[PDB]
């Protein structure tokens, strides 16, 4: 498996008009799965990471922006990155955005980080674009390859102690970060519980602890419940996804949580801006914004 | 003191959905120290 000629041919487009598609061989995708699930499941399932590095929301296959938010934040491995999740489904080019990104994770694989989305889930991307991506440009047996690999993403990072990062939210069962680790891989993402809820929970002002989410599954929580969590584990911010946010991030409850939304003007029917947080070695974070005209 | 910070705001990567990612309209601004 050359990694680099992978990496190179997704690279390509780099100076090309929008649309262009890099179709790698099949069984060079399959590579792709195979090693980077091998280091997934190597590395812990709660990524215990340091400074500095840049935060990412959702990409969701929107590959063109992905590389523009690179420009911006500066190559693998000018910059180290961690991804929130959700890298397929709603965009033209999951398959070139997955592609890239665990290209990038075997060839860094200690300074390029990639966390569970819910989109990375097979009854969430059958319906939502990443299956009929597959079959077209594939095939079925491709897309089964994928969802073995996604069940051994890690959920959750800690940043210098200080920042935890997930997709999704809190969740009325986390108490103890050790729950995080004694979760087994690979697994799928159940309807719910513990790993459901930090793929899938939302924050909600109007909330006062925990409270029903109207995605069907899952929980909202309030300002307290985040405040709670921070000075229970001696966290300072809850840094999450999993939703479109105008300006690319928002605070909520006094800056104790932040949300990262990385794709801009989503599947053009929002006005939104593409976002990643930047975290020097001082911890102090700072927003770079990638902004449509 | 090992804490979290938030920088001022960044002037952002302005780009065009019609050019490449090798072009963009402005350079957003960079962090620093
Ligand atoms: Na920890």
């Amino acid at each position: 498996l050359n990694i680099d000629s992978i990496i190179q041919r997704l690279l390509e487009v780099r100076g090309s008009k929008p649309g262009k598609n890099v179709q790698l061989q099949e069984n060079e995708i399959r590579g792709l799965c195979l090693k980077s699930r091998e280091i997934f499941l190597s590395q812990p399932i709660l990524l215990e990471l340091e400074a500095p590095l840049k935060i990412c929301g959702d990409i969701h296959g929107q590959y063109y922006d992905l590389l523009r938010l690179f420009e911006y934040g500066g190559f693998p491995p000018e910059s180290n990155y961690l991804f929130l999740g959700d890298y397929v489904d709603r965009g033209k080019q999951s398959l070139e955005t997955i592609c890239l990104l665990l290209a990038y994770k075997i060839k860094y694989p200690e300074n390029f980080f990639l966390l569970r989305g819910n989109h990375e889930c097979a009854s969430i991307n059958r319906i939502y674009g990443f299956y009929d991506e597959c079959k077209r440009r594939y095939n079925i047996k491709l897309w089964k390859t994928f969802t073995d690999c996604f069940n051994c993403l890690p959920i959750a990072a800690i940043v210098d102690e200080k920042i935890f990062c997930c997709h999704g939210g809190l969740s009325p069962d986390l108490q103890s970060m050790e729950q995080i680790r004694r979760i087994m891989r690979p697994t799928d993402v159940p309807d719910q519980g513990l790993l459901c809820d930090l793929l899938w929970s939302d924050p909600d002002k109007d909330v006062l602890g925990w409270g029903e989410n109207d995605r069907g599954v899952s929980f909202t929580f309030g300002a307290e419940v985040v405040a709670k969590f921070l000075h229970k584990h001696d966290l300072d911010l809850i840094c999450r996804a999993h939703q479109v946010v105008e300006d690319g991030y928002e605070f909520f409850a006094k800056r104790q949580l932040v949300t990262l939304f990385s794709a801009p003007n989503y599947c053009g029917e929002f006005d939104n801006a593409g976002a990643m947080m930047s975290v020097d070695e001082t911890l102090m974070c700072s927003f770079q914004i990638l902004k449509p005209a | 003191r090992r804490r979290v910070s938030f920088g001022g705001h960044l002037r952002p990567e302005l780009f065009d959905e019609n050019l490449p990612p090798n072009m963009p309209l402005k350079r957003g601004e960079a962090p620093t120290k």
